[PDB]
RNA sequence: UGCAUGGCCGUUCUUAGUUGGUGGAGUGAUUUGUCUGCUUAAUUGCGAUAACGAACGAGACCUUAACCUACUAAAUAGUGGUGCUAGCAUUUGCUGGUUAUCCACUUCUUAGAGGGACUAUCGGUUUCAAGCCGAUGGAAGUUUGAGGCAAUAACAGGUCUGUGAUGCCCUUAGACGUUCUGGGCCGCACGCGCGCUACACUGACGGAGCCAGCGAGUCUAACCUUGGCCGAGAGGUCUUGGUAAUCUUGUGAAACUCCGUCGUGCUGGGGAUAGAGCAUUGUAAUUAUUGCUCUUCAACGAGGAAUUCCUAGUAAGCGCAAGUCAUCAGC
């Protein structure tokens, strides 16, 4: 693949991860498409990264949490329930994991599967509460795509948190789990359980 | 679940047949499938590997993770 | 004498203090190789300055970075952007300009945004609460 | 013995910096217009003294801090010169609020 | 007619006022924390931020 | 059978505790329709809605 | 006695509020200006307009934090060759000692002048106004981030236990003055508030890796302590640097990082209660000051009705210095 040699001698895996940028040197972002058109502008696939930790500036503009690694979304997301707040490189080596067993169990692209898990999760209909003097009910209403992917990641996230906690099975592979679960659509999944759910109780006060 | 805690022959013969047939192998997985000690599956997962049947993908303190030798 | 220029970059308290010279091809981290920064996943945030441009231009020029201050996560950052100015300080003097602005295209259109210091500074805990935003408690009842 | 060139250097220090700075000029104009050996200012970090109080002095009231602040500045100047100049120099420059020591370098 | 008084807030007393309690140390001042506020610009401590 | 639709423009938000942004909506098969919908959370224009129904409305603000 | 007071501080309010000149309205107290609307963090502005033009407050300002291969210089900051010297390796090398043996620079570091940002420039959307939103440059485009200072006023807010600030009253030799000894403020059926540690596998434990910033520190006083030697540890001990960008200190902080050890069980999670011993500070440690060693190993399996804090280097996790300090941090 002509390697370069140079004074200080560089792996040939790396030189050949400097031609093409993939996750981890393992995963290309290339191929990776989002079935749901309403999600494309939402879920950041097209600049690839070599690692999900970025030190990107997305909370300070409105929307600018779209143009987000949707890795490093799903990276940060694990990252939370007190005792694990700010320890991003632990998520990071749990999404490594995660990918690998994920790559394991359905020979596909586990990039791919993240993003089909997140379009499958997603609830398209929610209930507010709406009250007018005195007495509240709930109604019927539709919710953006930047909400569906927000709400897909929480969801996954916190199932496969539950999922392992008090349990042998490891971080990695409850999300791994959660994730092949989520991109199937199977009633097992935690995230798609609670989706119609809310989908159901959404239909029932239109 | 119960968990082995003494190795145990015919234990011993299942886990030379199975481990082969399992497409991802993890100290997890020998935990729930056969019912096994979480140490006596880290101990079996080394001599798994010293003997190629199974191979390593990934090797971390915590988590090491294994394929079947296709 | 040989051409020279002392680059440097910041994250939060690091300072990177790079050295590049017309080299062999070295590229050391306070005496060490690339392959000596143990951040297991943040070696390829260091490794992005020599992956994402050309091999080649990375193959007669001694690169050397004495990191101080900061963070493990901090010089990791502080690093990276020390070397990835270093060679554009490097192609400013003694290289084209239209090659060296091919290192500022490649860089900056990848979403790296090295720029310098992210000017994320730490905001003062002010008194009344344990952090900056954030108050003690109150009571009521 | 006059004559003799002595290695010297002059620490000044103030809590007033227009005053230390005035000082400090005219130290090296001085030294300058006589065509003396000089190493310049060097302005050493500027050390901030901070004492935090509460406001009240008693218990009541939501817990107010004040932070008061005296800020010493210090400088000093290597001048090679004979003993006579040196005289000179130190005598012309006292200026109220600025703190002038004079060490000679004895190694 | 007297005891001990080498360490101590039996020891120590403001410059001032004579009170022992709520004494600053810092910096050798040994004046309490209401006479600094007082006499803190008279002295040079001024507030900035 | 889901219906997609575009944002065509952000009317306003709705609802007593403001969470809800009220949106006119153009169909993808049939841009000549346009309806009114409620919209949880935050929603800019030319986002893509799925409508569970097509036919209702969002009752319009005051 | 704070309900006789001063000063100070808290609160209303750090909200956006307050006032007069000339004109108008009204016999007058007074009123309009100081407003339907839109806008702003803002009585901030646009605009409407019997008002016009102003002032205090807001803003500006001041301190601080982010940029400036541009200046100004520096061993009490730092680098690059050289003097020098040690090992690996022959290819000059690569990696380190020798802080003024030395020379030259000032990028990094320091702080002194100045510059830089004004929503710049462009595209949308509105009384095409104030503005707002998008995009691109830029160090930075949320008042650039954070404070400090903060009007007219008020309160029977708190403080007479900060004061040789103080009225009056009480007391004044068997004192409610002062000082010494000992005790007490800690006393425990219980109710409430701020907190620390936890409930484990994203974890505990063992080895290894190994990175901050703000600080402070003794001359006639016992201050911060390096290095060596003794000790399981706490500590002891012989010397030395430092009145401090120099020495302590690169405060090799913690989480974290790697490779091991455990395996879901109140478990190796949790470390209360309790016994014995050995140090340290001090005139004095008993009602364990505190630390260290072994032993003892409780509740607690994520917390009812309720309810607090919080929008970016922020929340939360994480430790460090300072204050107090002879000694003692869950503050
Ligand atoms: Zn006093």
């Amino acid at each position: 693949f002509t390697p370069v040699v140079l004074a200080t001698p560089i792996p040939e895996e790396v030189q050949q991860a400097q031609t093409e940028i993939k996750l981890f040197n393992k995963w290309s972002f290339e191929e990776v498409e989002v079935k749901d058109a309403s999600l494309v502008d939402y879920v950041q696939v097209r600049q690839p990264i070599f690692v999900a930790h970025t030190a990107g500036r997305y909370a300070n503009k409105r929307f600018r949490k779209a143009q987000c690694p949707i890795i490093e979304r799903l990276t940060n997301s694990l990252m939370m329930n007190g005792r694990n707040n700010g320890k991003k490189l632990k998520a990071v080596r749990i999404i490594k994991h995660t990918l690998d067993i994920i790559n394991v169990l359905t020979d596909q692209n586990p990039i791919q599967v993240v993003v089909d898990a997140i379009t499958n999760t997603g609830p398209r209909e929610d209930t507010t509460r709406v009250g007018g003097g005195g007495a509240a009910r709930r109604q019927a209403v539709d919710v953006s795509p930047l909400r569906r992917v927000n709400q897909a990641i929480a969801l996954l996230t916190i199932g496969a948190r539950e999922a392992a906690f008090r349990n042998i099975k490891t971080i990695a592979e409850t999300l791994a789990e959660e994730l092949i679960n989520a991109a199937k659509g199977s009633s097992t999944s935690y995230a798609i359980k609670k989706k119609d759910e809310l989908e159901r109780v959404a239909k029932s006060n239109r | 679940a119960q968990h082995a805690v003494i190795l145990d022959q015919e234990k011993y013969d299942r886990i030379l047949k199975e481990v082969p047939t399992y497409r991802y192998v993890s100290v997890s997985v020998l935990v729930d499938r056969l019912k096994i000690g979480g140490s006596l599956a880290r101990i079996a997962l080394r001599h798994l590997e010293k003997e190629g049947i199974i191979k390593p993908i990934s090797k971390h303190s915590k988590q090491a993770i294994y394929t079947r030798a296709t | 004498a040989v051409p020279s220029v002392q680059t440097f970059g910041k994250k939060k308290s690091a300072t990177a203090v790079a050295h590049v010279k017309a080299g062999k091809g070295l590229i050391k981290v306070n005496g060490s190789p690339i392959t000596l920064v143990e951040p297991e996943i943040l070696r390829f945030k260091v490794y992005e300055p020599l992956l994402l441009v050309g091999l080649d231009k990375f193959s007669n020029i001694d690169i050397r970075v004495r990191v101080t201050g900061g963070g493990h996560v901090s010089q990791v950052y502080a690093i990276r952007q020390a070397i990835a100015k270093g060679l554009v300080a490097y192609h400013q003097k003694y290289v084209d300009e239209q090659s060296k602005n091919e290192l500022k295209k490649a860089f900056t259109s990848y979403d790296r945004t090295l720029l310098i210091a992210d000017s994320r500074r730490p905001e003062p805990k002010k008194f009344g609460g344990k952090g900056a935003r954030s108050r003690f408690q109150k009571s009521y009842r | 013995q006059q004559q003799q060139i002595i290695k010297i250097r002059i620490t000044l220090t103030s809590t007033k910096v227009k005053q230390l700075e005035n000082v400090s000029s005219n130290i090296v104009k001085n030294a300058e217009q006589h065509n003396l050996v000089k190493k310049g200012p060097v302005r050493l970090p500027t050390k901030v003294l901070k004492i935090s109080t509460r406001k009240t002095p008693n218990g009541e009231g939501s817990k107010t801090w004040e932070t008061y602040e005296m800020r010493i500045h210090k400088r000093y100047i290597d001048l090679e010169a004979p003993v006579q100049i040196v005289k000179r120099i130190t005598q012309i420059t006292i200026e109220p609020g600025v703190d002038v020591e004079v060490v000679v370098a004895s190694n | 007619f007297s005891h001990p008084r080498r360490y101590g807030k039996g020891s120590r007393q403001c410059r001032v006022c004579s009170s022992h309690t709520g004494l600053i140390r810092k910096y050798g001042l040994n004046i309490c924390r209401q006479c600094f506020r007082e006499k803190a610009n008279d002295i040079g401590f001024n507030k900035f931020r | 059978p889901v219906t997609l639709a575009k944002v065509i423009k952000v009317l306003g938000r709705t609802g007593s505790r403001g969470g809800v942004t009220q949106v006119r909506v153009e169909f993808l098969e049939d841009t000549s329709r346009t309806i009114v919908r409620n919209v949880k959370g935050p929603v800019r224009e030319n986002d893509i809605l799925v409508l569970m129904e097509s036919e209702r409305e969002a009752r319009r603000l005051r």
